[PDB]
């Protein structure tokens, strides 16, 4: 609706400003026809005041307009800026799964696209249709009473172009929703073919991807067609009969129709003339109206669903920090409909201070569910994790971000360049800190081989940083922080070679003295662990040392043995 | 400049050329009449004032007769868009569009980074070409009625023609002086609002990071003062541009006002032109509706110019030449000679100085430090670009003598597929070859082992996979892949690093497959872990984009970094 108005102060004053501009522009035109009465009446006298008046309308007309599209565009920039910022602080406080999945394309997208598109609805289209109800309103009046006999034939033509534009708006009721479904149909279909061109270049000819597009191309094609055959025989009509032209050839013939058997006053229709000019460019934006506040109601709608869309991860404070203890209590979560993670039906394990803990999963889900969940992604259906006695749905978010340190695959890097980018966690940088924090094991020599040295910018417009050197950024991080819990999710993620023997002299240096519980998928950094688990459809099956589920008879010798034949190409 | 916007539109538009200008010329005389009617307007009024009641029929017929020829000829001009001609033409422009981007290089495809979301951008904005009639019906009629009105008035006065003439019909040109200020300053406005959305991004990435370094509050100030600061540009821009667009949306209205001041000046003195002060008010009073449409309309005329530009830019890059098309070989021993091919000009020699021999029926590897490198000869074996110097052939046969069919059917790639397409997986199988029938692709599937997992997958092979193509493991994507390049027999098969996704499932199951596809076949494994590449027969190691010692396993044992490489697995 306009339910997100709380400018309106401001925007029903820019729209009773130009309606009052419209109404002055109507009396300037007004003030013509008295000034043409008063040069028709005498002749050799220039006529004074009425002209006066017309001038000082106009000024009055001009300066009323451009107040209003003052005070609206203002409004529209301070609705634009209370709304991005009501954005902002709600999306600090979403669960970051979902915030993810709109991190994608969607939650930067509609803070951008949606506040833009509501500037250009209140700010530049408003006062035009307040204009196009003010004038059609008073002009109806003005010319009632400046003929009874002359305004009826302008009004006929004006109700005839608007009765056709509507039944040729009725028309299209549902070709339209048809048309914009085939738009973003066929608009999906050009963003599969521009991302399908690569491979299907080599994989053959290109001739099923490209029949694929051109049949929904065709599709698109043909609703276009049928749609402006439907709607354009009318709809010519509609855009021939709305031109200024059948309104002279009703207004002329009228006058001689007047004039031919007497009853006719000269002054009486130019005023006509000139007021049934103005009525139709006052009412041509009420023709684009519909078009613009489809996307309006559109827009304001998605920002309806992003504003109040998550249950907000239940915030709680109440609690004190303990310390050094991970326990997982008949925990249940299952993600939404669409997400990945598959499923956790069941975990409880409890792991004490200083116990480096390997979570072997061969699905990627089961073994990712439990770290997210750790790191307050999402919080579980019926279970308890508690850092510590305390559990982390009472933790204060300060506490909690106190005791977790945590790294993964993918591990974005901001505009910080490096020394405020591995310092991020303090405001301030002690530097010497940093370079202490990146003397661990390949830090600082690629730091140090970079051209602009600790302040090469990494950015979103700088070094690609080869990946890996991402993940030994972050490590650094994590090991200048130093939380007492550490979560890993790279051990030999990349297998760089080098990077692979520096990762894990880094991790050898960050893991020591924390109660690290790493989630790795080569089981080389798992075999010197102290209490293993394996996760397999969400399901707790194993637990112990690495040689007590080796001699277990379980499903880890079943894995380790698939392990080491796979690591020897041959068999 | 305004010439070649109307090359690039009846060139674009495709074959209705013929009908595009027939509907120019019916738009230009609907406007040119309708100012002629306009001038009809003149006498009307003259003999209205007095009786003549003759006057009046003598000239309201010629009214009619030129109110009627110009409402047909723009009911024609506009029925070049509401027939249907302008959904041939965008659809012949997307066809065309298409046929040339399957027949453009792929360096220039993937060389621009930007380019890629441009190429998508304008493939998929190419509806914003439906406003070109609606654009040169507005645009024109501005243009020509004001001016044949004013040069019929001319005629029917002296001082009164010059002063619509100066002021009304040069308004759109009088608009185009005065808008490279307004682009400017909207480059301005454009610029920052690009950097808030970059910051936009930025936060919305790093809110998990941002986040476990606490320092999500000082971010969300900091966001809350670029807000601010986007807003308080946005106040200070428009508040010095809006003397400009308030003249410029009221410059009808105030060129009505100096020839209202004008005429009754006119009026009084003794040059009694009489009642054509009235008509000429009149008449220029209703071009407020068209400038009024104009001003709305023309960031659609810099977009539909944007977009024609970079479809006659897009259109004008041209495959590889292709000298001698009739070779195909069938001698599989490919054979590099002295390459070196510039990646991008800022990192020039990426691939520098090589000299490679892939002999037929083994397997030969290469090894790095670096994602491309040695990719970037599998891309060149794909004729993603054409070496700068030297050249590249399978056999005796060079690779720029044989056609981008055949090579791109000789052989086959198998990489980190981000694919399928949300549709059945029998034609993701059988897209390698659409001349495979039912009982090879199920021949396939056995040999690559991705059968079992596909018959626990439920639908029984018609499998829509509609969940944005993945609900599996990136494991028996891979199968897929491997399926699908062992559809189509290549005889020479690169494949990339296959083997980085998980531990029993994928790492077992793709070992499978792919030991399956290595016989008698020319193959190129490029995987970074140097036990499968150790197990091949002939080794290339690319070191900063030259090959340094090409030989046997035991080469790689002579001198390398070989007890670092060996020991970290
Ligand atoms: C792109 C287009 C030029 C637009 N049209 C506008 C003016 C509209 O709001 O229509 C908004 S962008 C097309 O016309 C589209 C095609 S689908 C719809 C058709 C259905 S019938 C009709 C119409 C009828 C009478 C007068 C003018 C018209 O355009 N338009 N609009
Ligand atoms: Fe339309």
């Amino acid at each position: 609706w306009q339910v997100i108005t709380p400018v309106r102060r401001k925007v029903i004053l820019a729209m009773a400003l130009a309606g009052l501009a419209a109404l002055t522009s109507l009396g300037a035109l007004l003030f013509l026809a008295w000034s043409l009465r008063d040069i028709r009446a005498t002749p050799d006298a220039i006529p004074a005041w009425p002209l006066g008046g017309v001038i000082g309308c106009v000024v009055l007309t001009f300066v009323l307009r451009l107040q209003a599209f003052n005070t609206s565009h203002y409004a529209a920039f301070h609705l634009e800026n209370i709304l991005r910022s009501r954005l902002a602080r709600k999306a600090l406080q979403l669960p970051p799964g979902v915030l993810q999945q709109m991190g994608s394309g969607s939650v930067a997208k509609v803070m951008l696209d949606d506040v833009k598109s509501l500037h250009i609805f209140v700010a530049d289209s408003t006062p035009l249709y307040a204009r196009a109800i003010i004038m059609p309103l008073a002009t109806i009046v003005i010319l009632f009473w400046l003929d009874w006999r002359l305004a009826i034939a302008t009004l006929g033509v004006l109700a005839f172009g608007s009765v056709v534009l509507v039944l040729a708006r009725q028309r299209s009721e549902n070709m339209a929703q048809r048309y914009h479904k085939a738009r973003e149909q066929v608009s999906a279909a050009v963003i599969e073919f521009v991302q399908a061109m690569p491979v299907v270049r080599t994989f053959d000819s290109g001739s099923t991807s490209f029949l694929r597009y051109q049949r929904a191309l065709e599709e698109w094609v043909d609703v276009l067609k049928t749609w402006y055959r439907k709607a354009g025989f009318s709809a010519r009509f509609s855009f021939s009969i709305l031109n200024p032209l059948p309104t002279l050839f009703v207004l002329i013939w009228s006058g001689y129709g007047l004039l031919h058997y007497g009853s006719f006053d000269f002054i009486a229709w130019v005023a006509v003339l000139l007021l049934g000019s103005g009525m139709a460019e006052a009412v041509m934006p009420m023709m684009m109206l519909n078009n613009l506040v489809a996307q309006t109601r559109l827009s304001i709608q998605r920002i309806y669903q992003v504003l109040a869309m998550p249950e907000l991860s239940l915030p709680q404070s109440d609690q004190q920090p303990q310390e050094a203890s991970i326990t997982f209590e008949q925990v249940s979560f299952h993600y939404p409909q669409a997400r990945t993670g598959a499923a956790l039906q069941e975990v409880s394990f409890h792991v004490p201070a200083g116990q480096i803990v390997a979570l072997v999963g061969p699905s990627g889900a089961g073994k990712s569910t439990v770290a997210r969940l750790l790191l307050r992604y999402a919080d579980p259906d019926k279970g308890h994790i508690r850092i510590g006695g305390v559990d982390l749905r009472d933790m204060q978010t300060d506490t909690l971000m106190k005791q977790l340190s945590f790294v993964f695959q993918d591990n974005f890097l901001f505009a910080d360049t490096i020394a405020n980018n591995i310092r991020l966690g303090a405001p301030d940088t002690p530097l010497e800190a940093v370079i202490a924090a990146a003397r661990v094991a390949q830090a600082h020599d690629f730091i140090s081989a970079l051209p602009e040295g600790y302040n090469t910018r990494v950015g979103e417009r700088g070094v690609f940083l080869s990946g890996g050197q991402r993940q030994r950024i972050t490590i650094a991080r994590a090991l200048l922080q130093d939380r007492p819990i550490l979560v890993l999710d790279e051990a030999t993620a990349f297998a760089d070679p080098e990077n692979e023997a520096a990762l894990i002299k880094a991790l050898a240096a960050a893991m020591r003295g924390r109660t690290v519980i790493m989630v790795a998928h080569r089981l080389s950094m798992v075999t010197q662990a102290d209490v293993i688990l394996l996760f397999s459809d969400g399901q707790l099956r194993e637990m112990g040392n690495h040689t007590q589920l080796l001699a277990q008879g379980g499903l880890y010798q079943r894995l380790w043995q698939h392990y080491q034949q796979a690591q020897h190409w041959v068999p | 400049a305004w010439r070649v916007i109307w090359r690039q539109l009846i060139s674009s538009v495709g074959s209705q050329a013929r009908m595009l200008r027939r509907s120019m010329l019916a738009l230009l005389l609907a406007a040119f009449m309708q100012g002629i009617a306009f001038a009809c307007l003149y006498p009307i009024i003259d003999a209205l004032l007095r009786g003549d009641a003759p006057q009046l029929l003598n000239w309201a017929m010629a009214f009619s007769v030129a109110a009627i020829v110009t409402l047909v000829l723009r009911w024609y001009g506009l029925g070049f868009e509401y027939r249907g001609h302008l959904a041939q033409a965008t659809h012949e422009l997307r066809l065309r569009l298409g046929e040339q981007l399957r027949r453009v290089p792929l360096e220039k495809l993937q060389r621009g980074r930007a380019g890629e979301m441009n190429a998508l951008l304008l493939g998929s904005v190419d509806e914003n070409l439906n406003y070109v009639i609606a654009i040169a019906n507005i645009l024109l009629l501005t243009i020509v009625t004001p001016l044949t009105a004013s040069l019929a008035t001319l005629w029917i006065d002296w001082r009164l023609g010059l002063v619509m003439l100066l002021i009304f019909p040069l308004l759109v040109p009088f608009y185009y002086w005065r808008r490279p200020a307004m682009r400017r300053q909207m480059q301005t406005l454009g610029e920052a609002h690009q950097r808030l959305s970059g910051d936009i991004v930025e936060f919305a990435q790093g809110m998990m990071v941002l986040r476990t370094c606490g320092s999500d509050a000082d971010k969300s100030r900091a966001l809350l003062a670029h807000f601010n600061a986007l807003e308080n540009l946005q106040t200070r821009t428009h508040r010095q541009g809006a003397g400009a667009t308030m003249l410029i949306a009221s410059v009808v209205e105030l060129g009505l006002q100096v020839v209202v001041l004008s005429g009754i000046v006119w009026v009084v003195t003794g040059t009694l032109n009489l009642a054509f002060l009235i008509a000429a008010v009149a008449m220029i009073m209703r071009f407020a509706e068209p400038m009024a449409m104009f001003i709305s309309y023309t960031s659609v005329v810099e977009l539909i110019a944007s977009a024609l530009q970079r479809i006659e830019q897009f259109m004008a890059i041209a495959p590889l030449p292709v000298a001698e098309q009739s070779e195909m070989p069938e001698r599989y021993d490919i054979r590099f000679d002295n390459v070196s091919y510039r990646y991008e000009e800022g990192d020039g020699h990426a691939l520098n100085h090589v000299s490679l021999t892939f002999p037929a029926a083994s397997m030969s590897a290469l090894v790095g430090a670096s994602g491309a490198g040695k990719t970037t000869v599998t891309k060149l074996l794909m004729r993603y670009a054409d070496p700068q110097q030297g050249q590249i052939s399978i056999g005796g046969v060079d690779i720029r003598r044989l056609t981008p069919e055949q090579l791109n059917s000789l052989i086959s790639v198998v990489f980190q597929d981000v694919w399928l397409f949300d549709d059945t997986l029998l034609a993701n199988i059988r897209i390698a070859r659409p001349q495979a029938t039912r009982q090879e692709v199920e021949e396939a599937a056995r040999a690559a082992q991705c059968l079992e997992f596909i018959s626990r997958l439920p639908q029984g092979w018609l499998t829509p996979m509609g969940e944005m193509g993945g609900q599996l493991s990136g494991g028996e994507r891979q199968r897929i892949s491997i399926a699908r390049a062992l559809l189509k027999n290549a005889p020479v098969v690169i494949l990339d690093e296959p083997t980085a996704a998980l531990d029993i499932e994928s790492e077992l199951a793709v070992q499978k497959a792919i030991d399956n596809l290595v016989h008698n076949r020319t193959v190129i494994i490029i995987a970074h872990r140097l036990s499968t590449i150790a197990g091949a027969g002939n080794i290339l190691v690319m070191e900063e984009g030259q090959v340094v010692e090409q030989g046997t396993h035991a080469q790689l044992l002579s001198h390398h970094g070989r007890y670092q490489a060996l020991w970290q697995a």
